[PDB]
């Protein structure tokens, strides 16, 4: 479904930094460089933003 | 025999990124404080919800789990009682001593799809509000879908659930001191020192561009990879760099996730570590005299 | 989460009545949002003059009611399918796996 | 006040003594149940 | 023949228990009845709760399908502990059972008579069949972690 | 009721075995290293027998110079007064910024 609000291991809130992630992915930035602009230094809170399916845009049609 | 005297030195201090040292103490004072600051200090979080009508795509039990993980603020976190300590008020309402109310109400009537946000939760008490960028998205409503519920938040210990813990990453390191044997540094050539510098994972050992010497710059970022010691071990200079961790002088990198302040986290930790060690010696005082 | 189904057929005559089973509506079906316990009535199916013959739950089935449908084919009989929804957390007996065959039950 | 919405027709009709089941201005025979305004509660823990 | 007063659950690992000890959770122990006759001391204990619950001190049979050898029918002492509907025992005790913790279940037979209760802790229990008579040596050897630890302690030096 | 229980062993002279209820590793590791700092404690250690229950067991074997009961308040107050000195050092450093 949607992006989770907190990280599953660390506990850092990441539910709000999803629209500004797709807004920076619309440009010519790399997926490894679009996370450094959101102040994420560990690879625990980066695999949530890097690998997440957006199923609600497929579930909102009906 | 008697007590110790710990010494601190704060490097930088801002919101949710407090960084301070902790010198002249063992590891069981920097670990038994982390284990309290990460799970024991109480905040408030949404526990019981009451959904009146739900016509969204997501289920009515998927939203109650997501709404409890919202980082609500908590200034009167230690001055309030628990749900079991408060025998009065029978729950279900704004008791103003053990609970607080929330009122979510939204409906999408326009053509475009509007999504609700964490800045839409209106509470009766303006001291317990969700922090806030865009905000935490919950649902996305089409033309004709509505959502209305009623939440109840209460103070809880973060040992029961992972929603009350206000510390995401609170850790500490030993902050080691490294030494370089200057009597054996002139044995290796320039290319061997270059190959020894490039073998380190992090920027620990540098080079002086006027004399070609291995100068220690930023020694707090070694992270114990054990790649510099093993590089000189399989070379023509064994025992060149001896690295040993100190028994004291730790550093703390705490995070307070926006719920409480970073200064109030380690204060409420040592204000509760003084009362956890209080009911033990008064309950074992009548067996001594 | 888990979504199940409990289908039944109806074909003096057998109808979908009240058979009078606490949280039930007038048409013999539970309303959406009722926490159904075990050993209760999920489909209200009876006959005329008080002849109750319905389907009850077992001692290992529970959950809340999400949806209930009604359908009929060209033969002249009706159909009903109550769906139950329950969210289950991983307990100390769930069995995980991997992408290489490293299966294992949760220990602690 | 039990209601019964249509499958893809969208017509709300009441099903009382419904030996056959079909909505009025339609021809299909699929009738879903509409969610009422009942109050349920589910804790997060 | 199928028999009553039984239970069938999957097992997990728990090295906190003893050798001849298992763990039954509260949801199973609050329903399995074990009959025992009235005595002069607990006349006020049974009437305020014969058919009592599965408390501590009792013994039940353990079994893994299929029965490979003779030592796969050990009767161990019960000990209740709060668990989410799963049983647990010592992973070093799974060597007579010849099974791992990848999803294997354990059959449980509960006795009711005294003549079937005294005989369990005399010829069937783990403190009696300590000799593996198929080989003529010990039955309960070291497991996986304990063998490696006992190796490393004496070889690292 | 009776959170701390006192059990005195018989086979070893000047020996005790303290146990508390509803605790964790935050106290058994902060009392053991405080007892190890003293010079009259020859044995100090915590043990969790069952993690499903919540009860730690601390064993103290002291010398003949002091009782094993009087060597517990001197290890509790040595942390209860150290936490006050840590708080008085942090409250000035947070007020400097
Ligand atoms: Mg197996
Ligand atoms: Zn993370
Ligand atoms: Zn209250
Ligand atoms: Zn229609």
């Amino acid at each position: 479904m949607i992006i989770p609000v907190r990280c599953f291991t660390c506990g850092k809130v990441i539910g709000n930094k999803w629209d500004q992630y797709l807004d920076l992915l619309q440009l010519d930035y790399t997926e490894g460089d679009a996370l450094d602009a959101l102040q994420l230094v560990r690879y625990c809170c980066r695999r949530m933003l890097m690998t997440h399916v957006d199923l609600i845009e497929k579930l909102l049609n009906y | 025999t008697y007590q110790r005297f710990p010494k601190i030195k704060i490097r930088e201090l801002k919101d949710d990124y407090a960084k301070f040292e902790l010198r002249e103490t063992d590891v069981s004072m920097a670990n038994a404080l982390r284990r309290v600051m990460i799970s024991e200090v109480p905040t408030v979080a949404i526990d019981l919800v009451e959904i009146e009508v739900n016509s969204s795509v997501l289920n009515d039990e998927f939203i109650a789990h997501r709404l409890g993980l919202i980082p609500l603020t908590s200034e009167r976190a230690m001055s309030m009682r628990f749900s079991r300590d408060c025998d009065a008020c029978d729950g279900d309402g704004q008791c103003e001593f053990c609970s607080v109310e929330f009122r979510l109400s939204s409906k999408c009537v326009t053509d475009q799809t509007l999504d609700v946000t964490s800045r839409d939760l209106y509470s009766a008490d303006p001291t317990v509000t969700p922090v806030d960028h865009k905000g935490i998205i919950i649902v996305k409503l089409r033309r004709g879908q509505e959502l209305k519920l009623r939440a109840i938040a209460r103070k809880g210990i973060g040992k029961d659930h992972a929603k009350w813990s206000p510390a995401a990453t609170v850790t500490f390191m030993y902050e080691p001191d490294i030494i370089i044997n200057e009597d054996m540094m002139d044995t290796l050539s320039d290319e061997e020192k270059i190959d020894l510098i490039e073998s380190s994972p992090t920027k620990v050992f540098g080079m002086d561009p006027v004399t070609r010497q291995v100068v220690v710059v930023d020694p707090e970022a070694y992270t114990y990879d054990e790649e510099v010691i093993k590089k000189a071990e399989a070379m023509g200079k064994p025992g060149l760099i001896e690295i040993s961790p100190k028994d004291d002088s730790f550093i703390f990198t705490v995070e307070s996730t926006g719920a409480v302040k970073a200064s109030q986290l380690v204060l409420n930790a040592i204000d509760l570590l003084k009362q956890k060690l209080d009911a033990v010696r008064l309950s074992d005082d009548t067996v001594e005299a | 989460e888990q979504i199940r189904s409990y289908k039944a057929e109806v074909d003096e005559l057998v109808q979908f009545g009240k058979t009078h089973v606490d949280s039930l509506e007038d048409d013999g079906f539970p309303f959406i949002g009722a926490n159904m316990s075990t050993g209760d009535i999920v489909i209200g199916r009876c006959t005329e003059s008080g002849a109750d013959h319905s389907i009850k739950l077992k001692h290992t089935e529970r959950g809340i009611v999400q949806k209930v449908v009604l359908s009929s084919n060209d033969e002249g009989k009706n159909f009903a399918a109550v769906s139950l929804r329950q969210v289950r957390s991983p307990c100390l007996g769930d069995k995980f796996s991997s992408m290489h065959g490293q299966k294992g039950v949760l220990g602690y | 006040p039990v209601t019964y919405v249509c499958g893809d027709c969208g017509q709300e009709n009441t099903l009382k003594s419904g030996d056959v089941i079909q909505c009025r201005e339609c021809g299909y025979r699929i009738l879903y149940k509409k969610r009422t305004r009942r109050v349920v509660q589910y804790e997060a823990r | 023949k199928r028999s009553d007063h039984t239970f069938r659950t999957v097992v997990v690992g728990d090295p906190s228990l003893k050798l001849n000890e298992i763990g039954i959770p509260e949801s199973i122990a609050k329903r399995l009845q074990v009959s025992e006759h009235l005595n002069q001391c607990n006349k006020e204990r049974l009437v305020t709760s014969i058919f009592r619950s599965l408390m501590d001190g009792d013994t039940v049979l353990m079994n893994r399908p299929p029965s490979i050898h003779q030592h796969s029918l050990i009767a161990m002492t019960v000990r209740i502990l709060p668990t989410t509907s799963v049983v647990s025992l010592n992973p070093i005790c799974c060597l007579p059972f010849r099974g791992d913790f990848d999803g294997d279940c354990l059959h449980g037979y509960v006795p009711q008579s005294i003549q079937a209760k005294v005989e369990l802790d005399e010829l069937v229990a783990l403190d009696k069949q300590l000799i593996n008579r198929q080989n003529g040596r010990n039955l309960l050897s070291l497991g996986q972690d304990s063998l490696t630890a006992a190796y490393l302690v004496n070889v690292e030096k | 009721t009776k959170k701390v229980s006192y059990d005195r062993d018989t086979k070893i002279i000047n020996a005790a075995s303290f146990t508390v209820e509803r605790e964790d590793h935050t106290i058994g590791n902060i009392v053991r290293m405080q007892l190890h700092r003293d010079e009259n404690v020859l044995f100090a250690g915590y043990q969790l027998p069952h993690p499903l229950k919540y009860k730690i067991i601390v064993r103290i074997h002291t010398t003949s110079q002091s009782s094993p009961m009087q060597a517990y308040n001197q290890a509790i107050n040595d942390l209860d007064k150290e936490l006050d000195y840590l708080k008085n050092q942090f409250e000035a450093e947070v007020a400097k910024f």
